[PDB]
């Protein structure tokens, strides 16, 4: 048996941690949940507690902790605190159409690469005179080498082609500039993976009209923001995509797209699929492969009804329509 | 009869700004022309023949320029043209998986994240400074509000991401909702840049307005541009101080078909029409409008980069020959 830390978060994250939990039982998987919680206060005394927790089981599964942007600066996201002081430098979504969520299109299958400790990321502000603020975009050498070590490294292993970096380094010419050079370093030890790099503008504008062109991608932080979710929407939303934050020693899963749902909590409607996918990642991580393998099938088999749909892609089931289901298919 | 300064730009440029030129004439618009090159010059200015011209004028219409500094960031910077505006709305000779498209991006112009500041900290540590200051987050948000109500335009959103910059994001969030509360005809929320990218890719019809900072609104404008066919059909304004606008395609030089006769003007014809509706002139703007929709609808003269095989002097024929019709 194996001890993974689990953070319920806010909106809907208690309620499919529940699912998964449920799962977990029906499954006979060898794997305690201890929980740590994170309130809305801004003493930080809670997120210690589940950095510290994380350090002694170095797994987690999470939900999103609710950031209230009306507190003052001093009042920072804890997602991110968890993300940058484990040092989780990879954020890795994996976009692939679902043949039974029909959007509005076909045969993407996206890696998305994106550095997860940096950038616009940093939380360095200042207001120098009244009403003059300053946001302080961090770009460095060893952060950006660490990203696309592991892009092309993750290309390679999965049989890919083509890394693409996003970047802005037109106009952000040395600290995009510095991250393009860094990736161009790394390219220079995997000549078999083709290089390629788009301005991040152009790449929005490609996955809405050609979105089938894109193989891995790696970018800094917040561009990967911007098409972790551009591309969840294009294989069907928020519902379906699991994400993975992993440092050298730590990995952390939840949905990709990071998202509380205080909007649809406790209405039986949240779509469980990505977060039944992060918690086959997660079993995947903890090489309990035949525990993953059973879940996903099931996971993508109930997904190839239509009824079992949830609102999110079009259907009108619940979460526990689509639990039940998911526990069906799981035979022993 | 008022006049335009008009800057015909590279490549395609001069092509397409005769087209429009000549579709204006059609449609006896009461616009005369002022051609005016720019090309930076030191003193790193743009040649004040033009300056002076567009700051007697006003209103200018300008091709696309070739890529020491931007020429673009000259003219942001010397007529103060802080917001740029960006309609996007669905062609229907032209059709893409997003058919009912109908957004104004409204883009904060001067400085955000194009402060032009970064600093090598130290080798291998690089920081790039995102500006907000209290007055042209102010200036930006009044102008989407008035835009809103000037266009009868229904809801704003501003788009932001406040929750990770609290202070930048949340200064500019702070001003959009003091402009809110004073236009509360307009109705305004508050979203997410990452949620607005979630949700414009699933279904653009909910949203209206949407006001943000320079970088968001630079990726957002080009995100919506592919949701209706992409640069070669987006019209595109920058308004600035001084009443001063300048309307302009976004699109590339294009110097391989400069002279061939393969360009496509929808993209700088629609900026001209956004000109005209600017100035008031809403019936030549809605002739000049729907007839090239109709061409574009047809389409016998679809140019080659809207999978046809016609000239450049087809599809402006065809143009001039259909606005002649509505009389
Ligand atoms: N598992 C899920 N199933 C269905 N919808 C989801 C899921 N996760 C997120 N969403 C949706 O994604 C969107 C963005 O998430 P966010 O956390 O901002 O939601 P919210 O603030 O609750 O939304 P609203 O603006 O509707 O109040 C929302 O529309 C939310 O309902
Ligand atoms: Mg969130
Ligand atoms: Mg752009």
């Amino acid at each position: 048996r194996h001890t993974v830390t689990m953070i319920p978060g806010d909106g809907i994250g208690p309620e499919l941690m529940l699912h998964v939990k449920s799962v977990f039982r029906h499954a006979c998987v060898p794997v305690d949940f201890e929980e740590v919680h994170v309130s809305s206060n801004a003493d930080e005394e809670d997120i210690r507690n589940a950095i510290m927790a994380i350090r002694r089981n170095r797994v987690a599964l999470k939900g999103n902790i609710e950031t209230n942007h009306n507190l003052p600066p001093s009042h920072k996201s804890r997602n991110n605190i968890l993300r940058t002081s484990l040092d989780l430098y990879a954020n890795v979504i994996h976009c692939k159409s679902l043949p039974g969520v029909v959007t509005r299109h076909k045969d993407i299958d996206i890696l998305i690469v994106r550095e997860n400790t940096e950038g616009e990321y940093s939380s360095l502000e200042h207001e120098s005179v009244a009403g003059v603020v300053e946001s302080l975009k961090i770009i460095t050498k060893a952060k950006s080498l660490r990203i696309a070590e592991y892009a092309f490294k993750l290309a390679q292993e999965s049989g890919r082609k083509k890394v693409t970096a996003v970047h802005k380094a037109n106009i952000m010419k040395l600290g995009d500039g510095l991250f393009l050079q860094c990736c161009r370093e790394v390219a220079a030890r995997y000549p078999q993976i083709t290089f390629e790099n788009m301005i991040v503008d152009n790449t929005t504008m490609q996955l809405v009209s050609r979105p089938q062109q894109f193989d891995v991608m790696v970018m800094p932080n917040l561009y990967g923001n911007i098409v972790n979710n551009v591309c969840a929407g294009l294989v069907g939303g928020p519902g379906l995509v699991a994400g993975a934050n992993y440092g050298h020693v730590y990995a952390v899963f939840e949905t990709a797209t990071r998202n509380t749902g205080k909007s649809i909590a406790n209405k039986n409607i949240a779509n469980p699929t990505a977060t039944l996918l992060a918690s086959c990642m997660m079993l995947d991580h903890l090489k309990l492969h035949s525990y993953a393998t059973s879940i996903r099938k099931a996971v993508l088999a109930s997904m190839d009804n239509e009824n079992m749909h949830t609102p999110d892609i079009g259907g009108q089931g619940t979460t526990s329509e689509a639990i039940q289901d998911v526990i069906r298919h799981i035979r022993v | 009869v008022q006049t335009v300064t008009l800057i015909p730009g590279d490549g395609i440029g001069p092509e397409i700004s005769a087209a429009v030129m000549k579709i204006f004439d059609a449609a006896k618009a009461p616009i005369q022309w002022e051609e005016r090159n720019v090309t930076a010059i030191q003193g790193w200015m743009i040649p004040s023949e033009a300056k002076e011209s567009m700051d007697k004028n006003k209103m200018g219409l300008k091709g696309p320029l070739k890529t020491h500094p931007s020429m673009n960031l000259l003219l942001r910077k010397t007529f103060d043209l802080y917001a740029n505006v960006r309609p996007c709305v669905s062609i229907e000779g032209y059709k893409t998986p997003y058919t009912d498209v109908n957004i104004v991006t409204i883009r904060e112009n001067t400085e955000g994240e194009y402060s032009g500041i970064e600093h090598v900290i130290v080798d291998g540590v690089v920081q790039s400074i995102k500006l907000i200051t209290e007055g042209a987050s102010k200036r930006i948000a009044e102008f989407a509000f008035e835009y809103a109500r000037n266009n009868h335009r229904s809801n704003v959103t501003a788009v932001h991401k406040a929750n990770i910059m609290r202070m930048s994001d949340g200064l500019f969030l702070q001003k959009c909702r003091e402009v809110a509360e004073s236009c509360k005809d307009i109705k305004f929320n508050e979203m997410y840049l990452d949620t607005v990218c979630l949700n414009m890719v699933q279904d653009p019809s909910q949203f209206d307005v949407l006001v943000m900072p320079n970088l968001y609104g630079d990726i957002l404008s080009d995100l919506c541009a592919g949701l209706i066919g992409g640069l070669g059909v987006t019209p595109s304004g920058n308004i600035g101080a001084n009443g001063v606008a300048i309307f302009e395609s976004v699109h590339g030089t294009a110097p391989d078909i400069a002279g061939k006769d393969m360009a496509n003007p929808t993209a700088l014809l629609l900026s001209a029409v956004m000109m005209l509706r600017h100035m008031g002139l809403f019936d030549h703007a809605a002739r000049i409008e729907a007839a090239c929709f109709a061409t574009i609808k047809d389409g016998k003269s679809l140019t080659k980069d809207l999978g046809g095989n016609a000239k450049c002097s087809d599809f402006t024929e065809e143009i001039c020959r259909r606005v002649k019709d509505l009389d």
